């Protein structure tokens, strides 16, 4: 009793890969198969299952109009054609046997690994802000961190304000500069890898998530934001 | 340059209590020296100062009347007579001399539990 | 009488992260005579900063106070673990000292 | 992006999210789903870094082929448990429930006994 | 029903101090009466126990021949000598209740904090070696480090070296300077903070502890050590 | 050059020792003798000096109002008289010599083991409670696991509630008996060697460190807590 | 500076797979490209070497003969052509440049994972041995244990005897059965997953190594060995 | 089954296998190659998991660009050591070893600093 | 039941010291109680003996005619008495209760060190010969080594050859200085911490047991001997 996975590897994004899984041990023409994915550091999540010809097959959402799964009888073989695949994709697939009421998942594959990845070495900056809440009065001072992995060439670094329901707004560019409109108790400072927005005195306006940006090279990223309520 | 405390405990609303505060490595005579205080939980808040002869010693209003500060300069110890304890006195006291412009509260007795209930 | 308001109440933060902590009066500590304590769980306070900016004798650099008037702030450039304790601004400008409530760095 | 209506999977929260323990020790372990799972339609699995889940209980409390009985499942309706009575080193790892009885499967995010 | 504690507080090593807990709302002269402590941060630890007219009285290892449990009837009163205190006495004591097989301690004192302390501080240079164990093969460097939370004046720094059984042997002091007969292969360098000592060749007989030690004020200061295996 | 130490054995608790240390080969009266420890597994502490007539002599924090330093330079013989000994004072005792920046302990004795114990176990009944720690959600259930490493007879086990600054709470005795007042989520059951503590519904309330005590003989020991945050 | 590679995944034992690695932002015809791969938990392993126009290819021995470095400066691309494929090659891949004394490998591929597997997870019953090693004399008694972890059916387990150069011999058969030839001092014993062989009074011909074997199902397996020497 | 194995392979070895230490303190890492390594030809790689290696040192003592001065390299001919000068919490990785003075390049088999 | 153990410590050759072992929680007036002791790195080694005043006290070999075991049963006390002490009695020594067919060993003290030197803290000059056997024929090449764990000052070695039921019989000494009337066939050499005996031709009469011997100090070592078969 035993499935013999293979396929996988590393795609381009866009591209297409095809999954195949081989039964034995079993009457795979009668069994529910499905497919399973883990993302990296992830939980297990549903992708697909087929089953006798009279049954619906099932997608998830994430993948219903991309991936179809199939089945070859006379093979005792399952596959998952995977077409317009995302970095969201990657993921460690399993084929594995449903048993119902009689055993759920209880025939896994070995498990495949397909990695969707038009990158390099290869690294973007990493933007991680600090703290991830502050919790302040009006009039108080809010002092929030911004530090990158790599140096922010130009200090091409901004700040912006976001709040409940609207777009994100312009407050610091260039590190230090304040963009037109902004009142100046909002100011940036710092170089490198290492960067402050102030707010020197806190008006209830001025509650609201920030995020600090890099835009020194090809792969803009955000920090991860700031909540200051 | 230390503070060495003593005294405390666990004593009923009403009672009495005396701690202690002797000190080494510096010329007590001439210092001021503070006791401050603790609540479980709270912030430190000032209770009492005393000085050199000639100058005034000072308490908190929440101790005014009860407390009293005092020192053996040939014994190098400072002393707090607590008098009149009720629970609202429960707090860690600690010793320390204050060097003002040069220092703040820059030595701290390491501190004594105070618990006043019955 | 001088209050003195720290904020934030509590700072959650990473070893390597700063701690910005911000002490304000609601008068004008004459002289610049504050200090900012240092206290551990079941330990004495501890004296960091003195007069505003004076860093005490043994305390590593990455601890700084500044400010004057009524605005005073407390940096730590580099938090360590043993850096996560509550700290306590303090005013002794006048006859009756008074203390903030604490900034717990945790 | 979506197929589904204003309906909601079953959702699995497992607690605790991490457990510490030393071999020879009780490992507790919780399944707790938002509706009711229909026929106890409830598995428990363990996965190894790098390898494939295995399957240790199914139907809430039914022994999987090949699964020592300090193995142990339990509970109904909203609220399981899986309960290895005496930890042993082979046995950290971390655990998945699943639930089965619908056509939207979803999974716990997972305990891990370390 | 209620004890109602009293004493404690703080004292120096080789000091006394009694702790009292007076009883009401039972028949206290009846009832077998227990001390219970519990260090800052540890858990509870039974102390003490005594019972009826035949008091047959017991004491916990660590304590005996150092603390006296005796009670007064005539004023419903437990009482707990407690004689040449170190710093592992420090604890929060309650009096306690005895119930056995219908309560167990269902009855407690609400507790008294004794701290037995000669100084507050504490106030040393904390030496930090690192790390902690080398696992190494001879021939190898061995490089081990040690780390002042203060300067240490002069460099008055020096490097022990221990073997099982045996006293600790003197290595290099000044920093840098070999003792006599320490073979070319010890070196101790650095200053101020930072001082390291290095084995350049590691011979069978060189696997042992190694300790730092100051000597630049009067109060003596060590390195927990560095075990080379 | 060489110190010939002599003195120290097993004490119980309380207890007094003298140490000796008779020097040969350098001028003693003028040498600075300094006293140092080190208990089994753990490392270099320095305990006491002496220097010449005008100087003064120190103690280590701990050893302050219990040991003496003395010297008999009529003898060329270092003395320690240890007083109030209790547990903590359990060391190999190493008397050396202390020669500052020409040598620092440049000569050690071959130390004196001395052991401060009223007995020899040991073999109380062990209460390992698991988890160390469980960070749960209101509403969730609590399992906590209390093993002996023995039989409990009768099943005399209890648990305990307590909350910072407060003194412990009866919530279970006899394994499974909930004491007055204890609401009915909480539920002990167990026997022999496994008992466990059951809060079927946590309200906020519930979040504070439970203790499992064993009373079924005159040694009552307590496990070491389990925190529930 | 970039080395976008793909390709990999999970093939069959015997399977064929290419990798390619297309670079961009330097003079890729003027470059050595070299391949290095890295078995899941172990170190770096270098694979393959190529250079310019005079191409002098450099290969591993672990792949000589079975793999095929090339590539197509018209594409800007670096292929690994992967034949005979065993467990041995699952790692993950990576293409790097080699700059030599200008900076070694100081572009990296992401890495791609190649992983060669039959569907291997393990049914099979794995048989422990204890212990490792036997020192003891002859007319001394040698008990090896062989531990299953799972149930042998019908106590099918068998042990062998082999000295160095030679096949090993049948002692045991069916757990207790003596094979024909079998001195009476050689007996087996135990059923389900605790088997023991006894040697009541070692020879010096009995010095040899010891293996107990499972043949309950279709995927026999053995014990790792107990020497006797 | 070899192909003419062997060898005349550069043996580097690292030392020691762990490194246990806190941020601040000094990482010292060890590679000893069994021959001369000609024009010191050794480059030192940081890992960290499921990443691609990452130059820190190469030519034994060149700090690669975008390599903080924390890190630097030092040795010659079969003694080489790399030195963290106080570790950051970024900093706790695999480190490798890498001799390319010749057509057979080795690698040492990693120091794990936690 | 317990046995608490008393005394012991580091005395001077020829001196004496008393253990003491209290008993509780049996009818010690009954009981006979033994002395057991274990010499470091060594095994468990029987003292003495003592049972009711009817019969007789036994001792060991090791200590008879300088300890005295006694008891007193009114204060349930075992007291060892040992007298011209010398460095072989160096140990732990334990005191046990003897229960025969009903438990053997069952209570034990828990041990008090006894060590008997007159030595510092330094350690005298070890000689270490290898190998431990060299099997050679006649005319062939015998090299021996010696190898000191301090330098030995002036050259100090000497080397011995002993044959069986003979005295030793001087070969060299001062490292290189051939004896009056030995062949030159033998030879020494070396310096410091490295010494070498060589035989050119080994004769029928050269296979002895050889011994170097270093006598640059008042505490003369010899090394544990190398035999020549």
């Amino acid at each position: 009793v035993q499935l013999v996975e293979s396929g996988g590897g590393l795609v381009q994004p866009g591209g297409s890969l095809r999954l195949s899984c081989a039964a034995s041990g079993f009457t795979f023409r009668n069994s529910a198969m499905h497919w399973v994915r883990q993302a990296p550091g992830k939980g297990l999540e549903w992708v697909s299952s087929i089953w006798y010809s009279g049954s619906n097959t099932y997608y998830a959402d994430s993948v219903k109009g991309r991936f179809t799964i199939s089945r070859d009888n006379s093979k005792n073989t399952l596959y998952l054609q995977m077409n317009s695949l995302t970095a969201e994709d990657t993921a460690v697939y399993y084929c594995a046997r449903f048993a119902g009421g009689w055993g759920a998942y209880d025939v896994w594959g070995q498990g495949t690994l397909v990695t969707v990845s038009s990158g390099g070495g290869g690294s973007d900056i990493v933007l991680t802000q600090s703290p991830a809440t502050l919790s302040l009065s009006p009039g108080e001072r809010a002092t929030l961190s911004c530090r990158a992995s790599q140096s922010v060439s130009s200090n091409y670094l901004a700040w912006y304000q976001q709040k409940p329901g609207q777009a994100p707004r312009l407050l610091i560019y260039d590190s230090s500069s304040r963009a037109t409109g902004v009142p100046a108790r909002f100011s940036g400072s710092g170089s490198g890898t290492d960067f402050t927005l102030t707010i020197s005195s806190l008006e209830p306006e001025d509650f609201a998530v920030y995020y600090c940006h890099q835009y020194s090279d090809i792969s803009p990223t955000f920090g991860q934001g700031t909540k200051v309520e | 340059v230390q503070l060495v405390e003593s005294g405390g405990g666990l004593v009923q609303p009403g009672g009495s209590l005396r701690l202690s505060c002797a000190a080494s490595g510096f010329t007590f005579r001439n210092s001021a020296m503070h006791w401050v205080r603790q609540a479980p939980g709270k912030g430190l808040e000032w209770v009492s100062s005393i000085w050199y002869s000639g100058s005034n010693t000072y308490y908190a209003d929440s101790v005014k009347g009860r407390f009293t500060i005092s020192r053996d300069n040939s014994k190098n110890t400072l002393y707090l007579q607590m008098n009149s304890l009720t629970a609202e006195d429960t707090a860690v006291y600690y010793c320390a001399r204050f060097a003002g412009g040069w220092g703040a509260y820059d030595v701290w007795g390491q501190g004594t539990l105070v618990t006043v209930s019955s | 009488d001088i209050v003195l308001t720290q904020s934030p109440a509590t700072l959650s933060l990473s070893p390597g992260e700063r701690a910005t902590l911000s002490c304000r009066a609601s008068q004008s500590v004459s002289s610049n005579y504050l200090a900012w304590y240092q206290q551990k769980p079941g330990q004495a306070p501890r004296l960091l900063i003195y007069d505003s900016s004076s860093r005490a004798t043994g305390v590593p650099a990455r601890f700084s106070g500044s400010g004057s008037g009524t605005d005073f702030t407390l940096t730590i450039s580099s938090l360590e673990p043993e850096d996560f304790a509550v700290y306590y601004c303090h005013q002794y400008s006048d006859i009756s000292p008074t203390f903030g409530q604490g900034t717990k760095v945790e």
